[PDB]
């Protein structure tokens, strides 16, 4: 509840997409997919504008392969679809991360953004590890998308 | 119990403990808990990488409080430069990755790097610029020092003492916004590097601009040829503009060379010998008006004489006077039957330090040593009547409390000379400084003796060391050897080695600095009949690999006309054969031939070529260092397995 | 004064010495989760502290690893600042100068690193001067 | 930018349509010519560059099969300076390295405008009608010097024969340079340095050459300046300035600099 109606909706896409697989638990890497997912999304364009060589359209859909087949080694967990699995403690973490830096921001001052739960997720040790075999690199797209919130 | 098992909150308290940063990334792979633990405790950073993968970053350092960015290689290499747009992001990149820093310090090679990185953390407190290149041309003077000034900017210390800048750029910079130099509580000029001091009107603006200092530190110039030299002024405006200071250092920047040509007068062609534009009376005005001063140092370049009266004065006017280092002041100390007087009424005093005094005889030593009797250090120079008498009965009025004594230029006190006086203190004294001077004419365990410093001049041997006195030394573990002087005239030595060997002699000895920077030689090309430089690195360098060190700064010798330091194949081939090396630190330059020999030693973590001296190479083109063998030299020794 | 061991053993403790914890001076005064040899090992310590210090405190340490947990077990029940500090420097003490496998076994803490998760923290540790 | 920049350290400086491209002697890199850049950045556009074998290279790129002959070096340069787009150019070099530009313009003419020299020699060794250069026995002593070092860092040792142990005193400033590479590389090039023989070549040279020499050099004869302008099969000029040593135009600036200065702008030889 202490999100916006869009970090709470990918938030509850995300969970949909882990109940639909049954594993275990909704690690951060399936909200990451989730972002991946959603063209609108300002993942699409951070991360094109972050690397050169992810002008290339495609290779930008392998970012969802990275996730895909990494997806694909979670063992699955004996429970009906029709729940909630436990999100993980990264996931705690994350969430905390993202609340933190919301709150860092505003020091004259809650209800997290969607670009400021990116990061959060970006920061995240396995999603970053995703990423980094992928020639992305986490926190150059972080900083993209830091920069271009000035605007 | 086991460790584990206990509460966080002390698991937090003892791994606070561990500062070591090896050990720290040791304990950092014990277990989830460990890592969890170290990376929420760790509190300094040195950050250690290359420019081309600064977004490989990692971010699990989100608890650093301190961070040293100025060791990135490629050393002194701009961080962020204004020929690319993406620069910017480094700022963000930096400040996403470290957020709560505290203290910062930065190699600032161009002024974009500090107006990206600098205002990056609101909170910070403690700033530190480094720059031994050149200055980079501004409209104006400060220009790069004005963007220091953030809106929501509340630095307390500022630290200038290894950043090359003009001595205009100061007082622009802090006229320009009253609340920043305002909130300034200590500011470090002490630089070396400045061509010339600090003027009277400069002094006189930087103090006036910041009424709060708690500690001021300037390189300025007192030698009365020149015109707005430091002076009595100067002082009497520090002394009414910041009465709160209790750390004083002010310095003529020949002071603070590495070499003794500079700053020596007997080394010096007539230069100095002169008196400097400072009275007793002024001195007497301007402790008077420090009562809170608890460090203080007046290191010149010109004599002051007669300065005893201003000394008793320091006695009553700054009760927390603990540190006094003097430069050139006579008539420190000049007993008169039994009663003390001048710096011997110090009686509070913890460290000493002394320069070229003429009137200091056996029996001023005597007085400091029954005077002050609280003296923890105790630092003499270049004193030419002192002897062996005078320094060993001081060294046995202070045998409780000295354990650092330093004994330099003091033409009748050599290395013999000196370990014959430090006799009553050889079981007590933990660091000492020699000169190894052999030339002197006229139970024996150092067991706490930790650190020893040795001033040695070109062409002589280290051998004799050992016969000298130093012999027993179980905990000694560090030793540094300075070496200056001109090869040029000098012929080809007999000996063949310097004599590292000799240092096999103490079992303990770990880290080594074997400093020949100020040795000048030819470098490549030599007239006729004369000897290149990489002959003396040879013969300095060879049994440096017998040595068990696993730290070692060499400071490889430089050709004065063509400035250059270049490290020489003999050099390489030496140091390629310390096998215990863990880190390895040039203070000069290297082609990439011969840094690819330091890949053989297999447990070599930390290389770096540092030219931290004046004036650092320039570019890639007017030296033999490049960029790309940099990368792939560190390329070659992460993979290392 | 006079405190009580959890066991029910009964010793005498200085006004000034009583003071120096602060649980204590805070507060028959039982205290039942600290055994007899803690405070016989304290008491001697905290009356020093009330009053060759470096020679005394390293003969005073000389004790086994499972003494020194229980010891700052009781320093951080007492809430005594300088024993908790003192104690837990001495402990890091050991961690120091050793690799991740032998303070595995010296403290006997079991290893739950992949060999994954043990590269990417090498290469994190890679980015800092030592 | 591109590999054959990056691998041979090739800057560009300055403005201008005509290009000056300087070549450092083996044993040195483009450092060398740190004194001479800022007097032509001006009104040329200055071409800086390191040869393979040079120790601010990348010692995995050397090549002991190319760089076993002068036409490895030489071939280096024309792809270089095709690379930056560069024609007509003037040749600086110096000893051993000008003569890998004479044999670059033999194959690729069109590419140098002229050639300025500083202390050339068409070959090292001495032969019985041949005065220019070095005795056959005092470069064995400098390859034996050299193999011992290599032969010391096979086995981990340190390699500890410098130029200045040499006896012949004018070795010792000849070869002071080539115990600044590493060893394998110093051996590789000091063996075709001493091979090297381009008498028979010399007569296929059309570009101007503008040779440099030092008065009553010790290392490199006089002579051949003059052997050079009989031999060489296009115009040439030849100037002797008041300097000692390997580098005159490091150690020496204020007499080498305007020489220099003077024979790349003057065009007529």
């Amino acid at each position: 509840q202490t999100l916006t109606p869009e970090a709470a909706t990918v938030l509850n896409q995300s969970i949909a997409e882990a109940a639909r697989r049954n594993h275990g638990q909704t690690t951060p890497l399936h909200v990451a997919a989730t972002l991946l997912a959603s063209p609108a999304g300002f993942l699409r364009r951070a991360c094109i504008r972050s690397h050169p060589n992810s002008s290339h359209p495609l290779q930008c859909r392998a970012l969802e392969l990275c996730f895909s087949v990494a997806l694909e080694r979670l063992p699955t967990a004996t429970t009906t679809p029709g729940n909630d699995p436990p999100i993980s403690n990264a996931l705690m973490a994350a969430l905390k991360r993202a609340q933190a830096h919301q709150r860092r921001g505003c020091p004259e001052q809650v209800k997290v953004e969607l670009e400021q739960l990116i990061i959060s997720i970006l920061d995240d040790p396995s999603v970053s590890r995703v990423m980094r075999e992928a020639s992305f690199s986490s926190p150059a797209v972080k900083a993209t998308i830091e920069q271009s919130l000035n605007n | 119990t086991a460790l584990n098992d206990l509460p966080d909150v002390i698991l937090s308290n003892i791994m606070a403990g561990v500062s070591d940063v090896r050990s720290r990334n040791s304990a950092s792979l014990v277990c989830h808990k460990w890592y969890l633990l170290e990376r929420a405790t760790r509190s300094a950073l040195t950050l250690r990488g290359n420019i081309r993968d600064l977004f490989m970053l990692p971010t699990c350092f989100q608890s650093t409080s301190h961070l040293d960015l100025s060791l990135i290689s490629p050393w002194g290499h701009p961080l962020t430069s204004a020929a690319d747009p993406d620069s910017a992001l480094i700022g963000h990149l930096l400040r996403h990755a470290f957020p709560s820093v505290t203290s910062l310090a930065i190699y600032a090679r161009d002024p974009s790097t500090i107006h990206i990185v600098v205002p990056q953390w609101p909170d910070l407190e403690r700033l530190k610029l480094v720059r031994w290149h050149q200055r980079p041309q501004t409209d104006a003077a400060g220009d790069e020092l004005k963007l220091l000034i953030s809106e929501c900017g509340t630095l307390k210390s500022l630290d200038l003492s290894s950043f090359y800048c003009w001595t205009d750029d100061v007082p622009a910079a802090l006229g320009s916004c009253p609340t920043f130099a305002a909130n300034l509580k200590s500011l470090n000029l002490l630089n070396s590097s400045f061509s010339e001091g600090f003027k009277s009107d400069e002094i006189k603006a930087i103090t006036k601009a910041c009424p709060n200092l708690r500690e001021f530190r300037a390189s300025c110039m007192f030698d009365p040829r020149y015109i707005g030299h430091a002076g009595d002024e100067a002082l009497v405006s520090i002394s009414v503009n910041c009465p709160k200071l209790e750390i004083l250092h002010l310095a003529d920047t020949n002071a603070l060379s590495s070499a003794r040509s500079d700053f020596d007068p007997d080394e010096r062609e007539g230069l100095g010998q002169e008196e400097a534009k400072i009275n007793a009376a002024t001195l007497i005005e301007v402790f008077s008006g420090l009562p809170l001063l608890e460090e203080l140092a007046l290191d010149l370049c010109n004599n002051v004489r007669d300065s005893g009266p201003a000394l008793e004065v320091l006695n009553s006017k700054c009760p927390k006077l603990k540190s006094v280092k003097l430069g050139q002041f006579h008539g420190i100390s000049l007993p008169v039957e039994s009663k003390l007087d001048g710096i011997a009424l110090c009686q509070g005093l913890e460290s000493l330090s002394i320069r070229n005094v003429d009137d200091l005889t056996d029996m001023g030593l005597i007085a400091i040593g029954r005077g002050c009797y609280r003296l923890a250090k105790f630092e003499v120079y270049g004193c030419k009547k002192i002897t062996v008498r005078g320094m060993r009965t001081m060294a046995s009025l202070l045998r409780k409390t000295l354990v650092d004594v330093k004994i330099a230029a003091c033409k009748k006190l050599g290395a013999v000379q000196s370990l014959k006086a430090l006799e009553p203190i050889q079981d007590r004294v933990e660091r000492l400084h020699i000169d190894c001077d052999w030339d002197c004419p006229d139970d024996k365990t150092w067991a706490r003796l930790r650190y020893v410093s040795l001033w040695i001049f070109v062409g002589q041997l280290l051998t004799p060391l050992v016969a000298a006195g130093l012999n027993d030394c179980p905990e000694l573990e560090e030793i540094s050897i300075k070496v200056e002087g001109d090869c040029r005239v000098l012929s080809r030595p007999t000996v063949r080695e310097f004599g590292l060997t000799t240092l096999l002699n103490y079992p303990k000895l770990s880290r080594m600095h074997l400093d020949c920077g100020d040795i000048n030689g030819y470098a490549h090309t030599a007239p006729s009949g004369q000897m290149d430089l990489s002959l003396w690195e040879r013969f300095y360098l060879i049994g440096v690999g017998h040595l068990g060190l696993t730290e070692l700064n060499y400071w490889p010798p430089q050709d004065r006309d063509v400035n250059q330091r270049s490290l020489s194949l003999p050099a390489a081939g030496l140091l390629q054969e310390c096998n215990r090396l863990r880190k390895l630190f040039i203070h000069g330059t290297a082609h990439e031939h011969f840094m690819m020999f330091f890949l053989r030693i297999e447990g070599l973590r930390d290389v770096q070529l540092r030219a931290d001296y004046y004036p650092a190479p320039e570019n890639d083109m007017s030296t033999e260092m490049r960029a790309d063998s940099c990368s792939r030299f560190e390329v070659a020794l992460n993979r290392r397995q | 004064i006079v405190l009580k061991s959890s066991d029910g053993e009964s010793f005498e403790v200085e006004e000034a010495v009583a003071l120096e914890s602060q649980t204590i001076a805070h507060m028959g005064v039982p205290l039942p989760n600290v055994t007899s040899k803690i405070l016989a090992k304290v008491i001697e310590y905290c009356k020093r502290h009330v009053e060759d210090l470096k020679a005394w405190d390293a003969d005073f340490m000389k004790i086994d690893q499972a003494t020194l947990f229980e010891l700052i077990l009781a320093a951080n029940y007492l809430n005594i600042k300088n024993l908790l500090d003192l104690t837990c420097q001495t402990v890091a003490d050991m961690i120091k100068g050793k690799t991740p496998e032998e303070i595995r076994t010296t403290f006997n803490i079991k290893n739950d690193f992949t060999p994954e998760e043990e590269e990417e923290v090498r290469r994190e540790n890679q980015w800092a001067f030592e | 930018m591109s590999s054959i920049g990056l691998a041979h350290n090739v800057t560009i400086l300055g403005s201008g349509e005509t290009t000056v491209v300087l070549g450092h002697g083996y044993g040195t890199d483009q450092s060398v010519w740190k004194l001479l850049v800022p007097y032509l950045v001006d009104d040329y556009k200055v071409l800086l560059y390191d040869h393979m074998g040079a120790g601010t290279t990348n010692p995995d790129y050397f090549d002991f099969d190319r760089y076993s002959s002068l036409e490895g070096y030489s071939y280096d340069l024309i792809a270089i300076l095709e690379e930056f787009q560069v024609s007509k150019c003037i040749y600086v070099g110096h000893s051993m390295s000008s003569m890998a530009a004479a044999v670059a313009s033999i194959f690729r003419p069109d590419l140098f405008h002229k050639l300025v020299m500083i202390s050339p020699t068409p070959r090292l060794i001495n032969t019985e009608e041949y005065y220019g250069g070095f005795e056959q026995k005092v470069m064995d002593e400098t390859l034996r010097s050299l193999d011992e070092n290599f032969k010391s860092l096979s086995l981990g040792t340190a390699p500890l024969l410098l130029a200045c142990d040499l006896e012949s005193a004018a070795m010792q400033e000849y070869c002071r340079t080539l115990f600044n590479m590493r060893p394998d590389i110093a051996c590789c090039i000091t063996r075709m340095i001493c091979g090297l023989d381009l008498r028979p070549y010399l007569g296929h040279v059309t570009v101007p050459c503008h040779i440099i020499q030092s008065s009553n050099d010790i290392m490199v004869p006089v002579a051949v300046g003059e052997y050079l302008r009989k031999n060489l099969g296009g115009p040439s000029v030849v100037e002797v300035m008041p300097t000692e040593g390997h580098l005159p135009h490091l150690s020496m600036p204020e007499v080498t600099i305007p020489v220099v200065l003077r024979h790349i702008r003057q065009d007529i030889t």
